[PDB]
């Protein structure tokens, strides 16, 4: 799955 | 960004923490709202595949 | 459908009524919920766009 | 633009 931290 | 959809069950319009897109319809979500993490192989949200959070 | 992502200011995700479609990033939302109608020629979010509504 | 009515 796509994941992301920003 | 602002044509990345956000899109959670807390109804927060709001890039911060861990966050996961769906695979279908690609809203993002944070994934401590939606019960997850990024160790999960496949995922999507809960109008695409409803059920209890 | 499935594929189109409702993110409406009420946060209700049901597709009834009139629905407009942000041209950025393509989410639909309720025009009654928006203030506006099936007349304008150019719509974007409150997120694309901020303002009050 | 683009609306619809279900
Ligand atoms: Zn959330
Ligand atoms: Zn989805
Ligand atoms: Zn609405
Ligand atoms: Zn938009």
């Amino acid at each position: 799955a796509r994941t992301k931290q920003t | 960004g602002p044509l990345d959809v956000i899109r959670c069950i807390c109804g927060l319009y709001k890039d911060e923490g861990l966050m996961i897109q769906c695979d279908k319809c690609m809203v993002w979500q944070h994934c401590d709202c939606m019960g997850v993490n990024s160790d999960v192989e496949h995922y999507l949200c809960e109008q695409c595949d409803p059920r209890p959070v």
